[PDB]
């Protein structure tokens, strides 16, 4: 004797020593990504070409 | 006769049962089984259970 079997409901697995079917389908995928930056130019110039007398001195 | 009529006693109460079943030997009123999938899957399911695979 196996004990009360259901007639309508699905075959399920209730206890021990009962098989199930399981579908191995897995499909994980994580990214991560980041930057940084930072930029700095400076030019500066002054040129006397032609000095005026008065000027001369300075 | 009139105290029974009035009261009830305590624990003696009743309960709700509820149930799934298949109704078979319609002439031709039953599931139209297209739009009720459920049926067809409990009848391969009594079938599978009674010894049928279809």
């Amino acid at each position: 004797n196996y004990g009360y079997q259901p007639l309508f409901e699905d075959r399920r697995p209730r206890n021990i020593g009962d098989t199930l079917t399981i579908v191995l389908q897995e499909n994980v995928s994580a990214s991560k990504s980041s930057s940084a930056n930072a930029s700095r130019d400076g030019k500066t110039s002054f040129g006397f070409d032609t000095v005026p007398r008065y000027l001369q001195g300075l | 006769e009139r105290i029974r009529d009035l009261t009830s006693v305590q624990g003696v109460r009743e309960n709700s049962l509820i149930g799934y079943g298949l109704v078979v030997g319609l002439d031709g009123t039953g599931d139209q089984t297209t739009q009720t999938p459920f049926t067809t899957q409990t009848l391969n399911n009594m079938l599978s259970q009674l010894g049928i695979t279809v």
